[PDB]
């Protein structure tokens, strides 16, 4: 995907302060908490029935660390999310079945975890970019679904 | 909400339909699937093979449930009330999909239907149908919980006196996160720093700060907004799932400790609930 | 665009079928029947009270033609609606100042109105056909709002 050069630098000089273990945790959590029919993928974590419990849920945050972890690998590839996804894609709708709008909830959790943890910093030009960046990875992730 | 004559339509040509209902509802599920394929991702238990007992059966128990809800229009949720409870707490389908099957539906009948399925008629079909929609996820989170009430008064208190300039923020965050929405503005200045942005902004946030205020007697109080979105100004109402983002990323931008997961479910649910009001009478 | 030759066989046919100015009067008119917010744009057409004076109305039909006869060429550059539309974005963005959710809303109708007039014809393998297509001429027409 194509980014004006003031986006593309936006987004990496973020990320590079982005500790990714914890931001990761924290926005699978809050997808569990504010939409909470997400949580049908995940009835082998474990107690989800509060917040409390969500966000301190260990396999909750292991989760969040490995999506977040291969999300990050996909800022390293921006020219290219197809194929840099096609086989997580693959994954996703012939074995896991997800209905790939959860990659846009994702999306826009991840979006009020950065503006939470990083506050000013998040300008609204910063904001445009990864909206750009977390619609072309839901987009990329859902391009093997038939 | 549905009027008289919209019930009578829906009455009529759900009667026309008559013992088709159930193969029109496996037509419907098909038409879903080829069209949508993403929509398979709910059934890999199923055999979707054309003609599979399994799409039968399930089409039948779609259109029994349709049936029901056209028999009982002026009680919906009450009559449906037991399949509410089983797609929030079980089945949990995302809502967008219930959109694409009831454009499958609405295909599906004016195939079938061709004497029927006049411009009113697809009118208050389309209508009923995102009324069934709507009462099948009434559930997922539900109405506002006197947990979320206290919620958002505690969050809405603490952006106090910054309302305007948070107001002015999101819109900006918006016109430059989601430029389509740009498209109703064509009369503003929308640079950053505008004061026409601002200004509004602030109107904006007064209105939110008016039903906070009355988050139980919201649509009275939010009345005359309701009556200027549908009727004059027009917005499409997708758009106010992008504005409520942006306030949303705006209140966790400046609200550090107060926008707990917790709280921003609540706010989540509270602007879901403006938006809810501000078209509700568009149709 | 990509469709297979047999997709694309399926819709060329059918369209072949099609009055273009009879079903762009029709798709026009249900569109401002059934979202009447979509009237926004057509003040200037006189009476739009009832749908039967919607229905009846002659610049609703007018523009229901050229609209939809602008699709009819689209049809033939299925395999580049971007470039085909590219023009035409930048005026519906710039100019006419649409929301492009307001082409996804007439491709909804577009899909019930061939339904309607071709019945059992219009199969569900020839409306997955159409899908994509409408589809496709929308997200051509919302390409260049910036
Ligand atoms: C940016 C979006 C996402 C990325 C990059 C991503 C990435 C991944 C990765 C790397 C795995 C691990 C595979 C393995 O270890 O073999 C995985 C598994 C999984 N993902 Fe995704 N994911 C994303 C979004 C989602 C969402 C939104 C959901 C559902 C709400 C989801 C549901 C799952 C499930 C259920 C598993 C398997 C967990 C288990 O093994 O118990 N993913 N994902
Ligand atoms: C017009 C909206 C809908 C109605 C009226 C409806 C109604 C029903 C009914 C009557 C049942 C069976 C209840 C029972 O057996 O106790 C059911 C089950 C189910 N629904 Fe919904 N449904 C709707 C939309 C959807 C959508 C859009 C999806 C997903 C794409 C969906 C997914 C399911 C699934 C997966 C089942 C369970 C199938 C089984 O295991 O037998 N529903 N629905
Ligand atoms: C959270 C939802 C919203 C609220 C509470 C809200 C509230 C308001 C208020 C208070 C006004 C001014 C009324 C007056 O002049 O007396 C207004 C006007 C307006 N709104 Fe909404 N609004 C919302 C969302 C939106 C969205 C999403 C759009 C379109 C993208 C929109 C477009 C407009 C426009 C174009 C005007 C007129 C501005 C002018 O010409 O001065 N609104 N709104
Ligand atoms: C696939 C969808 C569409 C296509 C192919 C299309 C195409 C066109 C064309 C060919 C023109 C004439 C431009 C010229 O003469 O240079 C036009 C104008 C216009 N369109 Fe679109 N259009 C579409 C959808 C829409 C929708 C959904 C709306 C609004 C609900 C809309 C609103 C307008 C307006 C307001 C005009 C100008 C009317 C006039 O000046 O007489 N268009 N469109």
């Amino acid at each position: 995907m194509h980014l004006t050069p003031e986006e593309k630098s936006a987004v990496t000089a973020l990320w590079g302060k982005v500790n990714v273990d914890e931001v990761g945790g924290e926005a699978l959590g809050r997808l569990l908490v504010v939409y909470p029919w997400t949580q049908r993928f995940f009835e082998s974590f474990g107690d989800l029935s509060t917040p409390d419990a969500v966000m301190g849920n260990p396999k909750v945050k292991a989760h969040g660390k490995k999506v977040l972890g291969a999300f990050s690998d996909g800022l390293a590839h921006l020219d290219n999310l197809k194929g840099t996804f096609a086989t997580l894609s693959e994954l996703h709708a012939d074995k896991l079945h997800v209905d790939p709008e959860n990659f846009r909830l994702l999306g826009k959790v991840l979006v009020c975890v950065l503006a939470h943890h990083f506050g000013k910093e998040f300008t609204p030009p910063v904001q445009a970019a990864y909206q750009k960046v977390v619609a072309g990875v839901a987009n990329a992730l859902a391009h093997k679904y038939h | 909400m549905l009027s008289p004559a919209d019930k009578t339509n829906v009455k009529a040509a759900w009667g026309k339909v008559g013992a088709h209902a159930g193969e029109y509802g496996a037509e419907a599920l098909e038409r879903m699937f080829l069209s949508f394929p993403t929509t398979k991702t709910y059934f890999p238990h199923f055999d979707l093979s054309h003609g599979s007992a399994q799409v039968k059966g399930h089409g039948k128990k779609v259109a029994d449930a349709l049936t029901n809800a056209v028999a009982h229009v002026d009680d919906m949720p009450n009559a449906l009330s037991a399949l509410s409870d089983l797609h929030a707490h079980k089945l949990r389908v995302d809502p967008v999909n219930f959109k694409l099957l009831s454009h499958c539906l609405l295909v599906t009948l004016a195939a079938h239907l061709p004497a029927e399925f006049t411009p009113a008629v697809h009118a208050s079909l389309d209508k009923f149908l995102a009324s069934v929609s709507t009462v099948l996820t009434s559930k997922y989170r539900g109405v506002l919980s006197p947990a979320d009430k206290t919620n958002v008064k505690a969050a809405w208190g603490k952006v106090g006196a910054h309302a305007g300039e948070y107001g002015a923020e999101a819109l900006e965050r918006m016109f430059l996160s989601f430029p389509t929405t740009k498209t109703y503005f064509p009369h503003f200045d929308l640079s950053h720093g505008s004061a026409q942005v601002k200004g509004h902004g602030k109107k904006v946030a007064d209105a939110l700060t008016n039903a906070v205020a009355h988050v139980d007697d919201m649509p009275n109080a939010l009345s005359a907004l309701s009556d200027l979105h549908a009727h004059k100004l027009r917005v499409d109402p997708v758009n106010f799932k992008l504005l409520s983002h942006c306030l949303l990323v705006t209140l966790a931008a400046h609200l550090p400790a107060e926008f707990t997961p917790a709280v921003h479910a609540s706010l989540d649910k509270f602007l879901a609930s403006v938006s809810t009001v501000l078209t509700s009478k568009y149709r």
